């Protein structure tokens, strides 16, 4: 199995604010994962599949980069809309693993 | 485009059996596959299965073997998965996604609302 | 030819192209070794004549499999998912991607149908999915004896040989109508030189002379000049007005 | 689509062309030079068909024929585009020109074009219910007491759509205009037949002042003066008088007296005869 | 990149098109002149007249 993990576990950003995640496995995954938000009580929606493709209907905004065992998510300008639970999933070889679930917040 | 919709919440005992129903209407159905996917209160996500009924292969989780079977009905366009020896632990929620040929099956591009199903005395 | 998902073989997709500039060179660089096979057209001289319009169709099949597109091939795949007819003009470029369409657990999106009543013409498409009944018995609908589902998937993974890793495949046509021809490739140029008899070319206009600072005020639209006794004696310069 | 059933019926009028409708031949720049050229063109003082918009609504469509001049009195742009096209359906091939006051569209689709296409602020195009095929596009700058003379010149040769275009502010006016080379168009398509396309100011609507000439070129022999500028400034149709016939031969714009030859006459066949044996 | 080995191979198969099959070729070159004709046809000598 692969293990893999993204950081950062809790992130504090700021509408308007550019951001990032990391999301990195255990050995060469090829290129072959994809990203989800959860709002937290709802089911997750696909966001990027490939690494690198953009779904219908997603915002152009949110930004996939990678090639293996290391890629991150990044935001140019976020919304209020942008926080919630950021997942993980690899689809290389059986036994699709998933991330930790990254919280995205306001600063108090 | 596709709706999805699961069965409702149930509560039984550990000892037992829990079958849970999933429809999906929407384009063709002879093109798409169904993957469960695990959601626990207290963690994050786990994958089960993945199936592609028009092709039949079945694929379950390492640690899920004889006790989660998931199969698919042609003519109600539906899925099914039926569970066995249910354990304590096992009290969360389960998400019905699908995948279309239309870009890959193991991505999930549509999902469920989810089953609640918990164990207990 | 750098799309993240080719369409199956079956469902092969099809692009027009029309009204562009095409530098094939840079196609060169695809694979270290890679066919490019070429029909009714030397590859080296594709950058100096042009056509009407230019159709692509991009897929991936098994390796072995390649040397069925061609004209007059047979098999399985000439017949019944892709046919070139035996008058065909234009070019076919195959090469390795099982570093991009490779799965260890193994790919299923990359679909072939195996079962067809009678063959394909070509450049014919074919996306029925309706269940191939081999015997006579009518199932109606049912996988069972003497019918078989026409699509089968091929299992890439990367484990597997040279001879059935996944390999993308990209035929382009060319031909040629009464209307005008668009899509040229490049034409290239040279510094330009004042006050000295030189050979020069302007737009297809050949001569030899010297190029000297003109004081002739040419309309917007202008492009020759000619004298008195019908000959060119005033250009305008293509890049720089 | 709306159906408009307020024609006022009336026959075209006739004007005199006077010596309207000469444009650049080619791109070659000539200085006080008299050239002689063999093209395609609308001669002098011919028939030109006159049309009127006002409730007249005046939206035949006419044949193409070898080439068309469009002329335009109006102020305020009433004319808005024009349709080309051999059945005006999404059966066959139609190009689409029109220039709104955003900028100018040409399209080449399998337009369905309605039986009364027109534009109606105006935000409400009229002109056609669906766009199957389309094989090209383009967008350049906008073309644009009656104010406005628009003088135009469509040919389709071999493939290749040539427009010329003229403005001049001031029946037809005595003077003399050269036509400067505007749009080629690579469409590479056969047109048979075009419409024209008018806008009407929503009051319910109101169409305003104007009118409009066709003609017809065929090929004919001119001969045409350069200034040292380039431009040219008078032209002299080798075909329509005697005295114009010996100015071409002469090619010259004046003849000093005397006898001069020109050409020869021969009498043309009336009709055909066959006789084979039995 | 950008440096192409300027040779290629022609993977002549048997299943090939008539397109493909190759094709023996050999060019005879002539230099006929006035100097001495070391090669002639098939002809016979005639005595002289
Ligand atoms: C052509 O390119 C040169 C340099 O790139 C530039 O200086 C010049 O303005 C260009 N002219 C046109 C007509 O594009
Ligand atoms: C224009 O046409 C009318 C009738 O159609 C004719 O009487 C008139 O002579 C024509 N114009 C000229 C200049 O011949
Ligand atoms: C228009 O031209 C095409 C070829 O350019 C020809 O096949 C067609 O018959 C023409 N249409 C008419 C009405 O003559
Ligand atoms: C030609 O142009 C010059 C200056 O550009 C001007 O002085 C002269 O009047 C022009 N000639 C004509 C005939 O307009």
């Amino acid at each position: 199995d692969i293990q893999m993990t993204q950081s950062p576990s809790t992130l504090s950003a700021s509408v308007g604010d550019r951001v990032t995640i990391t999301c990195r496995a255990s050995q060469s995954i090829s290129s072959w994962l994809a990203w989800y938000q959860q709002k937290p009580g709802k089911a997750p929606k696909l966001l990027i599949y490939k690494a690198s493709s953009l779904e219908s209907g997603v915002p152009s905004r949110f930004s996939g980069s990678g090639s293996g065992t290391e890629f991150t998510l990044t935001i140019s300008s976020l919304q209020p809309d942008d926080f919630a639970t950021y997942y993980c999933q690899q689809y290389n070889s059986y036994s699709h693993t998933f991330g930790q679930g990254t919280k995205l917040e306001i600063k108090r | 485009q596709v709706q999805l919709v699961q069965s409702g919440a149930e509560v039984k005992k550990p000892g037992s059996s829990v079958k849970v129903s999933c429809k999906a209407s929407g384009g063709t159905f002879s093109s798409y596959s169904f993957i469960w996917v695990r959601q626990a209160p207290g963690q994050g996500l786990e994958w089960m299965g993945r199936i592609i009924p028009i092709l039949g292969i079945a694929n379950y989780a390492q640690k899920f073997q004889g006790r989660v079977t998931i199969t698919a009905d042609k003519s109600t366009t539906t899925a099914y998965m039926e569970l066995s020896s249910l354990r304590s632990e096992d009290t969360a929620v389960y998400y019905c996604a699908r995948g279309t040929e239309y870009g890959d099956y193991d991505v999930s591009h549509d999902w469920g609302q989810g089953t609640l199903v918990t164990v207990s005395s | 030819f750098n799309a993240t998902r080719f369409a199956s073989v079956y469902a092969w997709n099809r692009k027009r192209i029309s009204n562009c500039v095409a530098d094939y060179s840079v196609l060169y660089n695809l694979a270290p070794f890679f066919t490019f096979k070429c029909y009714g057209v030397s590859p080296t001289k594709l950058n100096d004549l042009c056509f009407t319009n230019v159709y692509a169709d991009s897929f991936v099949i098994r390796g072995d499999e390649v040397r069925q597109i061609a004209p007059g091939q047979t098999g399985n795949i000439a017949d019944y998912n892709y046919k070139l007819p035996d008058d065909f003009t234009g070019c076919v470029i195959a090469w390795n991607s099982n570093k991009l369409d490779s799965k260890v657990s193994g790919n299923y999106n990359y679909l072939y149908r195996l079962f067809r009543k009678s063959n394909l013409k070509p450049f014919e498409r074919d996306i029925s999915t309706e269940i191939y009944q081999a015997g006579n018995k009518p199932c109606n609908g049912v996988a069972g004896f003497n019918c078989y589902f026409p699509l089968r998937s091929y299992s890439f993974r990367p484990t597997y040989g040279v001879g059935h890793q996944p390999y993308r495949v990209v035929v382009l046509s060319f031909e040629l109508l009464h209307a005008p021809a668009t899509v040229c490739g490049p034409k290239k140029s040279t510094n330009l030189v004042k006050n000295k008899c030189v050979n020069f070319n302007f737009n297809g206009l050949k001569g030899t002379g010297v190029l000297t600072e003109s004081n002739k005020k040419f309309l917007p639209f202008q492009q020759f000049g000619r004298d008195i006794a019908d000959t060119t004696d005033a250009v305008r310069d293509p890049q720089t007005l | 689509c709306v159906n408009l059933t307020t024609r006022t019926q009336l026959p075209p009028a006739y004007t005199n062309s006077f010596t309207r409708g000469v444009y650049y031949p080619d791109k070659v720049f000539r200085s006080s030079v008299l050239h002689s050229t063999q093209d395609l063109f609308l001669p002098f003082f011919s028939n030109v068909t006159w049309f009127h918009v006002i409730k007249r609504f005046d939206n035949p469509v006419l044949p193409f024929n070898d080439g068309v001049y469009f002329a335009s009195i109006e102020k305020s742009n009433i004319i808005r585009g024009w349709i080309f096209g051999t059945t005006l359906d999404s059966k066959t091939q139609s190009l689409l020109i029109v220039n709104n006051a955003t900028n100018v569209v040409i399209k080449v689709c399998e337009f369905q074009f309605c039986n009364d296409p027109f534009l109606d602020m105006e935000s409400e195009f009229r002109v056609y219910s669906s766009a199957n095929n389309c094989t090209f596009e383009y967008v350049s700058q906008p073309f644009l007491n009656f104010k406005n003379l628009r003088e135009f010149v469509f040919k389709n040769i071999d493939g290749y759509f040539k427009i010329y275009s003229k403005h001049t502010p001031i029946d037809l006016p005595q003077g003399f205009s050269a036509l400067e080379p505007l749009v080629d168009l690579p469409i590479g398509i056969n047109i048979t037949r075009f419409q024209t396309l008018l806008a009407l100011h929503r009051s319910g609507w109101t169409a305003g002042a104007a009118a409009y000439y066709v003609g017809y070129l065929q090929p004919r022999t001119f001969l045409l003066k350069y200034n040292e500028n380039g431009t040219i400034t008078d032209a002299v149709d080798c075909a329509l008088d005697p005295l114009s016939e010996t100015k071409c031969t002469l090619k010259s714009f004046t003849v000093e007296k005397g006898i001069y030859q020109t050409s020869n006459f021969r009498v043309q066949p009336t009709e055909s005869i066959v006789r084979f044996p039995n």
